[PDB]
């Protein structure tokens, strides 16, 4: 039944992440950033409203199907100017389906460090042109129905099914961040970046 | 399972260690086996240790001991990258 | 290529509403 718990830990997770990578990648100025603690770590969060209920529509979307497990990985794409992706932040995720005690807290000590190499990943990636804009994409493992309904949660925020345009990235090259198992979660994040 | 000899990231490294500094030598079973267990981390999802491994190797055998693990991570990773690109659409880094 | 990818109709705020401010 737990499938709502870990949907919960990956929320309040892919929140801090996603701020931390407009930070860090530069996509909005260092100014709307606030330091905060998350996971013990130094990290930043904007505050501004709309940007934090945009990332927070976002999430509160995915969750059910996160519950569900229908979720296969979460991308944050990076795009230039001309709307062409730069470089993705690929959470592929599993779930596999028991429990004794402090599990949860064992988990959130295993994304903080996820949190760590985001935080230094300028040391591995290319900076990006200028201008970037960004976005999020959910791999369903399944081409189904019940995915789109699901996810239609919040009139005022829907969603479509991507194009070509959003996905197509010529020739990645792959810069794995981090890997992680346990009995709830099993997730690794790697970046796929355009080659030139 | 996973497994050079095994397993834990910190005992694949102590065994590329001992193997690369001592030997010197091409077995050629052997360097066979390392794209057999680094394939596997591709299958296995595995890529955070696929990297360190393959980064770590490039440390221990550029540096030389001759030439012959010159050619060996060459070949290593080469088989890697064909795998990779028809298993994540993607070749790795550095 | 498929189509079990979803995507937000919206978009993000752009870099220039956020300089507003």
């Amino acid at each position: 039944n737990f499938g709502q718990v870990v949907a919960d830990v990956l929320c309040e997770f892919l929140e801090v992440a996603v701020h931390l990578i407009l930070y860090v990648r530069e996509v909005y100025p260092v100014g709307i950033f606030q330091k905060r603690k998350k996971y013990n770590v130094p990290v930043q969060m904007s505050c501004h409203p709309e940007l934090n209920q945009y990332i927070q529509d976002t999430l509160h979307c995915v969750k059910p199907l996160l519950e569900k497990n229908d979720v296969e990985k979460v991308v944050v794409v990076i795009l230039d100017k001309e709307h062409r992706p730069v470089e993705k932040f690929v959470f592929e995720i599993t779930q596999p389906p028991i429990s004794s005690d402090s599990l949860l807290s064992h988990v959130e000590q295993l994304l903080a460090a996820f949190i760590l190499k985001i935080s230094v990943c300028d040391a591995v990636l290319d900076h990006n042109p200028p201008g970037c804009t960004f976005t999020v994409l959910v791999h369903t493992r399944e081409a189904a129905t019940r995915n789109m309904e699901k996810i239609q949660v919040i009139k005022d925020f829907p969603w479509i099914l991507a194009d070509e345009q959003d996905v197509h990235m010529h020739d990645p090259r792959l810069i794995p961040l981090k890997t992680m198992t346990s009995d709830i979660l099993k997730m690794q994040l790697y970046v796929e970046e355009r080659a030139h | 399972p996973n497994l050079a000899g095994a397993v834990e990231f910190n005992d694949v490294k102590t065994l590329l260690r001992e193997w690369i500094t001592t030997i010197s030598d091409p077995m050629e079973e052997d360097i066979l086996q390392v794209v057999k267990y680094c394939t596997d981390l591709i299958e296995e999802k595995d890529l955070e240790k696929l990297d360190l491994v393959i980064k770590y190797m490039k440390r221990l055998m550029q540096q030389s001991v001759e030439s012959v693990w010159n050619m060996a991570f060459d070949f290593i990773l080469d088989n890697v990258q064909v795998v990779l690109q028809q298993t994540y659409g993607s070749t790795l880094k550095v | 290529r498929t189509a079990n990818i979803l995507k937000p109709l919206m978009s993000p705020p752009s870099r220039e509403e956020i300089m507003a401010t």
